[PDB]
């Protein structure tokens, strides 16, 4: 319903203004993939941006260490969670043998979630996200979607 | 109506373009460019100059035309009488 505390998950319920959307990340050898996937209605496409460049950017400045915790907790979850069955277990290794090798630091990863600070995030994200120049995908009926000019225009914050 | 929605109907066409940063502000626009300005100037002068010939063609014959009739009074008449 709207009273999830994803910003995103509340809205989005609220005003419906997407049918959904998830974010992936893709991480290449050299490379990576940052970025979300949305659904919505033909007049409704604007509003969801509007809102979409909202969170990222107010992370990079204002966010906070609450959310932070709610955010490290999820994806303990999700971490261990994945690691039950066999094929699974089974299917890390390849890749990380050819990823990262052997390693399957599965205790690391927890010292490793200790890391993270609110600089640390904001720091990050600071370099990947601010003032930069994003891709765009689309696929019809897109009109509305603004042109780019606009996009740009929205990546950095007036402070506004 | 509503401005970006609704006002056409249109499928299968595709649009591609980059970021400005990623490209030039004068790609070759003197080299380029200068030849654009030549070719399609003559299509309009064409049909652009030949009044301008009349006027000031009769500005000039007009002028002769009103200078001496003006400026002789002993022109036709001298002052023989």
């Amino acid at each position: 319903g709207a009273h999830l505390s994803s910003p995103l998950a509340s809205i989005a319920a609220t005003n419906k203004l997407c049918q959904s959307f998830q974010t992936f990340n893709i991480c290449y050898a050299d490379t990576g993939l940052l970025g979300a996937h949305f659904v919505c209605d033909h007049m409704s496409i604007d509003d969801m941006m509007f809102v979409l460049q909202g969170q990222w950017m107010r992370l990079c400045t204002s966010a906070t260490e609450s959310e932070v915790l709610r955010g490290k907790n999820l994806l303990r979850n999700a971490l261990v969670s994945h690691l039950d069955g066999t094929t699974p277990v089974c299917e890390d290794i390849g890749r990380s043998l050819l990823t990262y090798g052997r390693r399957i630091p599965l205790a690391e990863w927890e010292s490793r979630i200790a890391e993270v600070d609110a600089r640390v995030v904001r720091e990050v994200c600071s370099k990947y996200f601010y003032d930069q120049c994003p891709a765009v995908a689309g696929f019809g009926p897109i009109e509305q979607l603004p042109d780019y000019n606009r996009i740009r225009s929205g990546m950095f914050w007036l402070r506004f | 109506g509503r401005q970006f929605g609704h006002l056409t109907r249109v499928r299968h066409v595709i649009t591609y373009s980059l970021s400005p940063f990623e490209q030039r502000a004068f790609p070759h626009y003197f080299s380029k460019g200068i030849p654009n300005v030549l070719r399609r100037t003559r299509a309009c002068i064409l049909r652009v100059a030949p009044p301008f010939v009349a006027f000031y063609l009769v500005y000039t014959w007009g002028t002769q035309e009103f200078e001496k009739s003006k400026r002789k009074n002993p022109a036709a008449y001298e002052n023989d009488r």
